[PDB]
RNA sequence: ACCCGGUGAGGCGGGGGGGCGAGCCGGGCUCUCGCUUCUGGCGCCAAGCGCCCGGCCGGCCGGGCGCGACCCGCUCCGGGG
RNA sequence: GUUCCGAAGGGACGGGCGAUGGCCUCCGUUGCCCUCAGCCGAUCGAAAGGGAGUCGGGUUCAGAUCCCCGAAUCCGGAGUG
C-alpha cells in the first residue's frame, strides 16, 4: 500500500473485554442507605407543626447522604402518599432537615396523625 | 563446548573484531534509552558463569550509567 | 445580542437573504464579484495571448 | 558579602520578560519546495503594533500547497510597505521591497532587512526599527556571500538563506529624547523589571 | 453520440497554482525510535570496515544448491515429541509383550563433534545476533578438515529441528542411499569454502560510502577526466 | 561518531522524458528550464482516458485496478565535523 | 523539564460483512473490515475576570429573587414524533 501522510501513528489494536475467571469481592455489597436508614425521624417543633398545618408539607431529618430523589422515593415507599416536591439543607447541628411538600389530593395533617406526630 | 572459545574471544577484547562488536554494540545502547529489558543475554557464557538460567523467571536488564 | 443568546433566534432575524448573507456587507459582496469576474476575464485574454505568441513562434 | 543584582539577574524571579500583550515571535516562513524552486504569494492583512518593540509587525496570509487552508504569518514590516499588498516568497520572486529571496540570488550592493544567519533559521540579523545589512559581494564556488552588518561587521553567509527586501519600518525612533521619567518607566515596562538603575 | 455535458478538467499541479495530490511520502515519514535504529545499523554495517572473520558470514550458499541440501536434510529431522510418545509406548507393549542416524543442533554439540572429527558437513546460519557465537567456527572447522557451509536463515535452519531458531547443523552419519548425494554436496561445499580460506581470512568488507556520497565523487571525477 | 537548525520530518541524489537556446551533417553533443507578478476574488475531498467484473431485465443499476500525478535508490532535509 | 530525544487518537459521516431485538418492516445495540481525522499537550489555577436562564405581592420570633400566591423564562429529552 502506500503512506500519503508523512507522520507515522500508531496503529490500532484490538483490546479485549474482562472475562474473570473468578470474581475479586464473593458477595455484592448490601445496600445500607435504604429506606429505613435514609430517613431517621421528623421534627416536632412549632415551625414544624406551623409548615404542616399551613403549607400541607411534612418535616423530616435525614442523613447527610440522600438525594432529594432518594429522599422522595422513601416517602413514596413507607408512607404510601405522593409527593410535590423536596426541599433539603444541612443544618448547623449536622443532619439534612428536609421539607417535603404532597401532592395536593393529600393532606398533611391527615397523615401527620396516621404517621403519630402531632 | 563452545562457551570456552566465546569465553578467549571476550578476553581478547583489543583485537579488531571484538573492538569492532563492542563499537557497534555500544553505539546501539547509547541509541536506546537508559533502562531497558533485554530480550536475552549479550553475554550468554558470563551469564551463565555468573548464574544465569534459560528459564522462565530469569529476565535480562540492559541499564546505562554516566561516566566520571 | 450577546453570542449565547444567538441559539435562540430563528436563522431570519440571524442573517440576509443574500450571498455571504449576515457575513459580509453588500459592498464588498460586489467589488468581490466583479473582482472575480474581471480578473478571470484577464486571465481569459492573457491565455490567448500566449496561445497566439505560440502560433507566432 | 551579598549576590548582586547584576548577579541576581540570571535566576529568572523578577528579571523575566513581560510577555504577555506580545503577539507572537517574528519568524519568516519555514523553507520548503515552493520556496525552494519558484515563489508564492501572500496579501499583508494586518500592520499591528506589539509592546516591547520599536518595529510593527505585518500579519501575512499564504496558502497551503498541500491541503486546503491559509496560513497566518508575522514578518518585521519593512518599510513602505502596506495593506492590501502582494507580498512574493521563493527562490526566483523578483527584487523589490517587502519580497524574501536568498542572499545568493540578489546582486551585490543590495539593502536587506531580517537576514538569516543560518538556512533555516527563520531570520536572526538586522531586524531592529531602521536596522538594515548590505550584500558586499559574492563567491559562487563554495556558495558563499559577504555581508556588512549594522554594528559595522562583516559576515561570511551561506548563499541559498532568505531574507527581506527593505529597511526595518520604525527607522528614527532613538532621535526624540525621552523627557522625563515617566517616559523612561513605561518605556521599560512593556519590556522588563531593570530601569531604575542605581549606582 | 454522448453527453457534450461530459468535459474534462485537467488540473494544473504548477508552484502556487493548485494543491498537490496526495502522492508516496514513505521515504520522508517521521519513523519511530526503533525503525530508525534497525535501518541505520545496517547501513553502519555498510559504512565501516568490517573485519574479515565477520565478513565471511556474508558470502552464503547460493540458492540452487541450498535446495538439494535442505532436501536430504529434511530425511534426518529429529523426532517430533509426538513421534516420541508413539515410540515410546511401542517400546513399552514390544517390551511387555537401532538408532537412525539424525542431525545433530546446537553450536555446544557441533563444536565438540568438530573438534572430536564426528561430523562430516557443518551448516551454520548467517545472522545469529551475537556473531560472535559462531564467529570462531569456520576456522575451527578448516583445521579439523570439516567441511562447512553458510546458509541464509536462522530461522529456516531450526525449521529442520522442530523449534523456532538453532544456530548450526551437523551431518555426522547418513544412510547408504545419500551418502552419494552427501558427497555431491560436500564436494562442492569444500570447494566453495574450505578451499579459499585465505582469502576469506584476508577479505575485508564493508568501506563503501553512500548513494549520494559516490555520486558526487562520480561527477566530481568526471569533471577532472573531462579536464 | 558527535553537535546545531527546520518541519505536520511533504517532493532529496542520480536516471529518464519533454521545451527553449548555442554551435557542428531528420542526426547526436554541451548547457539550461519545466508552467503561478497590473487588481484586498475562488482554489481540497478528480474530471477525463484505458483495462476487468458484477446484479436485474441490447438497456438499467452497481463495483474494482491503472495513467492522469515518470523510474531507482541506503542515511528526514540542510549546516558543521 | 511542559513540547522538549514518545508508535502521544480508542473518535466519526458513510460503505461492506456478521448477530440480535422489536408487528425481524426499518431502526437501534453492537462485533469485524474499508474510509476520514493536526494538535499544543494530562491536570490544577478567579465565590471582583469570561459564563444561557426570575420577577412582583404576601408571609416569621429568627429565613426569603429560596417559603405561599401570581406571572414568566432557560437548558436537556422525547420509538411511535
Ligand atoms: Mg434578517
Ligand atoms: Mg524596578
Ligand atoms: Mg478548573
Ligand atoms: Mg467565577
Amino acid at each position: 500500500k502506500i503512506r500519503t501522510s508523512p507522520t507515522f501513528r500508531r496503529p490500532k489494536t484490538l483490546r479485549l473485554r474482562r472475562q474473570p475467571k473468578y470474581p475479586r469481592k464473593s458477595a455484592p455489597r448490601r445496600n445500607k442507605l435504604d429506606h429505613y436508614a435514609i430517613i431517621k425521624f421528623p421534627l416536632t417543633t412549632e415551625s414544624a407543626m406551623k409548615k404542616i398545618e399551613d403549607n400541607n408539607t411534612l418535616v423530616f431529618i435525614v442523613d447527610v447522604k440522600a438525594n432529594k430523589h432518594q429522599i422522595k422515593q422513601a416517602v413514596k415507599k413507607l408512607y404510601d402518599i405522593d409527593v410535590a416536591k423536596v426541599n433539603t439543607l444541612i443544618r448547623p447541628d449536622g443532619e439534612k432537615k428536609a421539607y417535603v411538600r404532597l401532592a395536593p389530593d393529600y393532606d398533611a395533617l391527615d397523615v401527620a396523625n396516621k404517621i403519630g406526630i402531632i | 563446548g563452545a562457551y570456552k572459545y566465546i569465553q578467549e574471544l571476550w578476553r581478547k577484547k583489543q583485537s579488531d573484531v571484538m573492538r569492532f562488536l563492542l563499537r557497534v554494540r555500544c553505539w546501539q545502547y547509547r541509541q536506546l534509552s537508559a533502562l531497558h529489558r533485554a530480550p536475552r543475554p549479550t553475554r550468554p557464557d558470563k551469564a551463565r558463569r555468573l548464574g544465569y538460567k534459560a528459564k522462565q523467571g530469569y529476565v535480562i536488564y540492559r541499564i546505562r550509567v554516566r561516566r566520571g | 445580542v450577546r453570542p449565547k443568546v444567538l441559539m435562540r433566534l430563528s436563522k431570519t432575524k440571524k442573517h440576509v437573504s443574500r450571498a455571504y448573507g449576515g457575513s459580509m456587507c453588500a459592498k464588498c459582496v460586489r467589488d468581490r464579484i466583479k473582482r472575480a469576474f474581471l480578473i478571470e476575464e484577464q486571465k481569459i485574454v492573457v491565455k490567448v495571448l500566449k496561445a497566439q505568441a505560440q502560433s507566432q513562434k | 558579602g551579598r549576590v548582586i543584582r547584576g548577579q541576581r539577574k540570571g535566576a529568572g524571579s523578577v528579571f523575566r520578560a513581560h510577555v504577555k500583550h506580545r503577539k507572537g515571535a517574528a519568524r519568516l516562513r519555514a523553507v520548503d519546495f515552493a520556496e525552494r524552486h519558484g515563489y508564492i504569494k501572500g496579501i499583508v492583512k494586518d500592520i499591528i503594533h506589539d509592546p516591547g518593540r520599536g518595529a510593527p509587525l505585518a500579519k501575512v496570509v499564504f496558502r497551503d500547497p498541500y491541503r486546503f487552508k491559509k496560513r497566518t504569518e508575522l514578518f518585521i514590516a519593512a518599510e513602505g510597505i502596506h495593506t492590501g499588498q502582494f507580498v512574493y516568497c521563493g527562490k526566483k520572486a523578483q527584487l523589490n521591497i517587502g519580497n524574501v529571496l536568498p542572499v545568493g540570488t540578489m546582486p551585490e550592493g543590495t539593502i536587506v532587512c531580517c537576514l538569516e544567519e543560518k538556512p533555516g533559521d527563520r531570520g536572526k540579523l538586522a531586524r531592529a526599527s531602521g536596522n538594515y545589512a548590505t550584500v558586499i559581494s559574492h563567491n559562487p564556488e563554495t556558495k558563499k556571500t559577504r555581508v556588512k552588518l549594522p554594528s559595522g561587521s562583516k559576515k561570511v553567509i551561506s548563499s541559498a538563506n532568505r531574507a527581506v527586501v527593505g529597511v526595518v519600518a520604525g527607522g528614527g525612533r532613538i532621535d526624540k529624547p525621552i523627557l522625563k521619567a515617566g517616559r523612561a518607566y513605561h518605556k521599560y515596562k512593556a519590556k522588563r523589571n531593570c530601569w531604575p538603575r542605581v549606582r | 453520440v454522448v453527453n457534450p455535458l461530459f468535459e474534462k478538467r485537467p488540473k494544473n499541479f504548477g508552484i502556487g497554482q493548485d494543491i498537490q495530490p496526495k502522492r508516496d511520502l514513505t521515504r520522508f515519514v517521521k519513523w519511530p525510535r526503533y525503525i530508525r535504529l534497525q535501518r541505520q545499523r545496517a547501513i553502519l554495517y555498510k559504512r565501516l570496515k568490517v573485519p574479515p572473520a565477520i565478513n565471511q558470514f556474508t558470502q552464503v550458499l547460493d540458492r540452487q544448491t541450498a535446495t538439494q541440501l535442505l532436501k536430504l536434510a529434511h530425511k534426518y529431522r529429529p523426532e517430533t515429541k509426538q513421534e516420541k510418545k508413539q515410540r515410546l509406548l511401542a517400546r513399552a507393549e514390544k517390551k511387555a509383550a537401532k538408532r537412525p542416524p539424525v542431525l545433530r543442533a546446537g553450536v555446544n554439540t557441533v563444536t565438540t563433534l568438530v573438534e572430536n572429527k564426528k561430523a562430516q558437513l557443518v551448516v551454520i546460519a548467517h545472522d545469529v545476533d551475537p556473531i560472535e557465537l559462531v564467529v570462531f567456527l569456520p576456522a575451527l572447522c578448516r583445521k579439523m578438515g570439516v567441511p562447512y557451509c553458510i546458509l541464509k536463515g536462522k530461522a529456516r535452519l531450526g525449521r529442520l529441528v522442530h523449534r523456532k531458531t538453532c544456530t548450526t547443523v551437523a551431518f555426522t552419519q547418513v544412510n547408504s542411499e545419500d551418502k552419494g548425494a552427501l558427497a555431491k554436496l560436500v564436494e562442492a561445499i569444500r570447494t566453495n569454502y574450505n578451499d579459499r580460506y585465505d582469502e576469506i581470512r584476508r577479505h575485508w568488507g564493508g568501506n563503501v560510502l553512500g548513494p549520494k556520497s559516490v555520486a558526487r565523487i562520480a561527477k566530481l571525477e568526471k569533471a577532472k577526466a573531462k579536464e
